């Protein structure tokens, strides 16, 4: 552990100091910012080589922590391409020097716009008989369970009006649709699927009062578990599903995306009425046939543009999910 | 030389495989030492060791061997070490850390701090502050959005950040105040920062000043001196807790104070001894 | 040697920076206090002369304006050798498994 293991220590500390979730471009920037001292200049390196080295380091860390009961999973966000790249005025790296949104680059000038996968720190021991103590007492754990219950329950809707809120997901979906074909016709299907519906419904909780619920939910959002959209609705963040991939998929039957070992909660869910089998009482892609934004772009662009769920047209497709 | 890392990983893997309870014990330590960010006692360590050994029916490993294994694994993967803590009664009556017999411990990452990466850390942490509370506002239900941290950001919570800043400034005030400051005097100095001294809860932390100080003491950052006296009343003075002594080293404090005032590295002379003079006997060394 | 170093006290108007100078230099982090919003720069005054630039720092007049996040990063990142972690919830993850 002269110098090589120090880089692994620093990468683990940086990934684990961001409340367990941080941006792959940030990981690459930090890796460069650290290796700049390991081998002097550190200039004869390519972006793909940097990504490969980062992936190798993360794999080493993952194998090290797997025997310890921890893992660093790489989970793709619901949003992708430049939509996640924009962040807050693209990447941060006026009257005062504090405004350096497009300065202080690691090299003389380098940009890493490509960004599609997030790094998350979780544990695989579902039972977890050891880690029972937590800053959150049983009351707010029950509140968390009830909240998540409502978040996944609200995903089923019968019909919605043609009121297209200008969210960051719908804009990307429309961009993908126009990229596939610039018809700009009435292909924006009206039905809305909402897994993130904060409309004072949570405040109806019984055990905790309104002020306590507000404080607890504000703290949870501050801890990067539930995210608030621009309209004021609450939603579970990427890390929440990343940690509870098995729990959500086990205790409920939420449909999986085109990937056979990944879970999706936002994107496009055509559904219509020709859902696979019958499940128990719900349809609309109850069991499968859901796609992420990036997955949707990949599937539409490539062969089999029409949905494989007994065949469907692009006009009936594009059921926006939020 | 290059194979040293690989052989060390193999050795720690063999150790943890031969000691399954070590994984659970490391998990429990890493969880409890941060749930409240407090100190861990020797009695608690012994109790958890016995409980785990009885549950797993494995022969109770020696305490020293378990401590060494935990330290080695933490250094290998997390870089953390459970350095010993000098007894609180030593001051009230180079010291090697008596880990094998220390009464209390606390997690500490031993990776040496670099020279300028922390600059990137602080820049990332503080860049967004201008927009988190622009015009005196704050994030939460009070506004229509709560993604001020973007998809992710180094600011972390912004609740623990303000707490750590308050802790750092309180330590700086106490350290250089002849390592002895009265409670009323401490409140008076803190009032220069705008913290409400009338008992009203502070904005960001949502905690009252008295409750904040009580929590700080409960975390052992500063130890209260209840010097009861009839003439001067119940005057209370705050000392530096052993946690800070074993956590905020002299070199670390020197770097901190140097970079607070932003003086050039060239004029670092006359500062190492000046800081030691100012601090006094705050450390049991 | 060390006896003299330890015996000496502080808060006696020591040459470079005393407690008041230390605290006002800590308050010197005004990159957001008034630089960002008010656009007003510090009034430069142009061993004891080094502290002449710190008198004006005592006009905080409020709390929220000052940058507490920056110092919150100075500490817990530079010093204290902080082993901070995420502290993921366990009770939510545990399964009854009847």
């Amino acid at each position: 552990p002269v110098t090589g293991d120090a880089t692994a220590k620093y990468l683990l500390q940086y990934i684990l100091s961001a409340r367990g979730i941080c941006h792959e471009n940030a990981l690459i920037l930090a890796l460069m910012r650290l290796e700049t001292d390991a081998s002097t200049l550190n200039t004869e390196w390519s972006i793909q080589q940097w990504v490969d080295k980062l992936n190798d380091y993360i794999n080493a860390i993952n194998v090290k922590l797997n025997l310890l009961g921890y893992k660093i999973i790489r989970i793709n966000h619901g949003i992708g391409r430049n939509a996640v790249t924009l962040k807050a005025k693209q990447n941060f790296e006026n009257t005062a020097i504090r405004a350096h949104n497009n300065d202080y680059a690691v090299l003389q000038s380098i940009v890493l716009p490509e960004s599609n996968r997030f790094f998350v720190y979780v544990n695989l021991a579902s039972t977890e008989e050891t880690k029972l103590a937590t800053r959150f007492n049983q009351n707010e754990i029950e509140f968390m369970k009830w909240a998540i219950e409502q978040f996944m329950i609200s995903g089923e809707t019968i019909v919605e009006g043609p009121a297209l809120e200008t969210s960051i997901i719908v804009k990307e979906v429309n961009r993908i649709l126009v990229a596939a074909t610039g018809d700009s016709n009435l292909a924006k299907w009206r039905k809305f699927s909402t897994f993130t519906v904060g409309s004072t419904n949570l405040f109806q909780f019984q055990e905790l009062t309104a002020t306590d619920i507000e404080d607890l939910l504000l703290r949870l959002c501050e801890l990067k578990w539930f995210y608030r959209t621009q309209e004021g609705k609450f939603g579970i963040d990427l890390r929440c599903i990343a940690e509870l991939e098995e729990y959500l998929t086990s205790m409920y039957n939420l449909n999986t995306c085109q990937n056979c070992h990944k879970l999706a909660i936002q994107g496009v869910r055509c559904g219509n009425e020709s859902c696979r089998e019958e499940n128990e009482e719900t349809g609309e892609n109850s069991l499968s046939q859901i796609w992420h934004v990036d997955c949707f772009k990949h599937y539409i662009t490539h062969v089999s543009k029409n949905c494989d769920r007994c065949g469907s047209s692009l006009i009936t497709e594009g059921v926006y999910v939020i | 030389d290059s194979d040293v890392d690989l052989t060390e990983d193999l050795a720690v893997a063999k150790i943890v495989k031969e000691n399954p309870v070590a994984r659970k014990m490391v998990r429990y330590i890493l969880s409890r030492g941060e749930s409240q960010n407090s100190i861990i006692t020797r009695n608690k360590l012994q109790s958890v060791i016995h409980e785990a050994a009885r549950e797993e029916n494995i022969a109770k490993p020696s305490f020293s061997k378990m401590f060494m294994d935990i330290n080695a694994i933490l250094y290998n993967v997390y870089g953390f070490e459970l350095q010993g803590l000098p007894s609180k009664n030593n001051m009230n009556a180079m010291p090697e850390p008596l880990g094998h017999r220390a009464q209390k411990f606390i997690l500490l990452n031993n990776v040496p701090h670099s020279k300028n990466f922390d600059d990137f850390k602080i820049l990332q942490s503080a860049h967004t502050y201008e927009e988190l509370i622009v015009t005196g506002e704050y994030i939460g239900d009070d506004i229509a959005s709560g993604t001020s941290n973007t998809l992710e950001s180094k600011l972390s919570t912004d609740r623990d950040l303000v707490y750590k800043g308050v802790l750092s400034v309180i330590l700086c005030i106490v350290f250089f105040s002849k390592n002895n400051i009265l409670h009323q005097e401490l409140i008076k100095f803190l009032e220069t920062f705008g913290i409400p001294s009338d008992g009203s809860k502070i904005a960001i932390l949502n905690i009252t000043i008295e409750d904040l100080i009580k929590s700080l003491e409960k975390r052992e950052y500063i130890v209260r001196l209840e010097e009861k006296s009839d003439t001067d009343g119940e005057v209370i003075s705050y000392r530096i807790g052993r946690r800070t002594q074993a956590e905020l080293g002299l070199e670390s404090l020197e770097k901190l104070v140097q970079e607070i005032m932003g003086l050039e590295k060239e004029q670092t002379k006359s500062l190492h001894d000046d800081i030691i003079k100012s601090i006094g006997d705050s450390y049991s060394i | 040697a060390q006896i003299s170093v330890r015996n000496l006290k502080f808060d006696d108007s020591r040459s470079m920076v005393n407690l008041e100078n230390i605290v006002n230099s800590l308050k010197r982090y005004m990159l957001k206090e008034h630089f960002k919003l008010n656009n007003i720069a510090e009034n430069r005054n142009d061993t004891s002369m080094r502290h002449s630039y710190l008198q004006q720092f005592s006009h905080y007049n409020e709390f929220s304006q000052f940058n507490w996040f920056r110092i919150g990063a100075l500490y817990n990142t530079i010093s204290k050798n902080a082993p901070i972690t995420d502290h993921l919830m366990g009770p939510l993850s545990i399964e009854k498994k009847p």
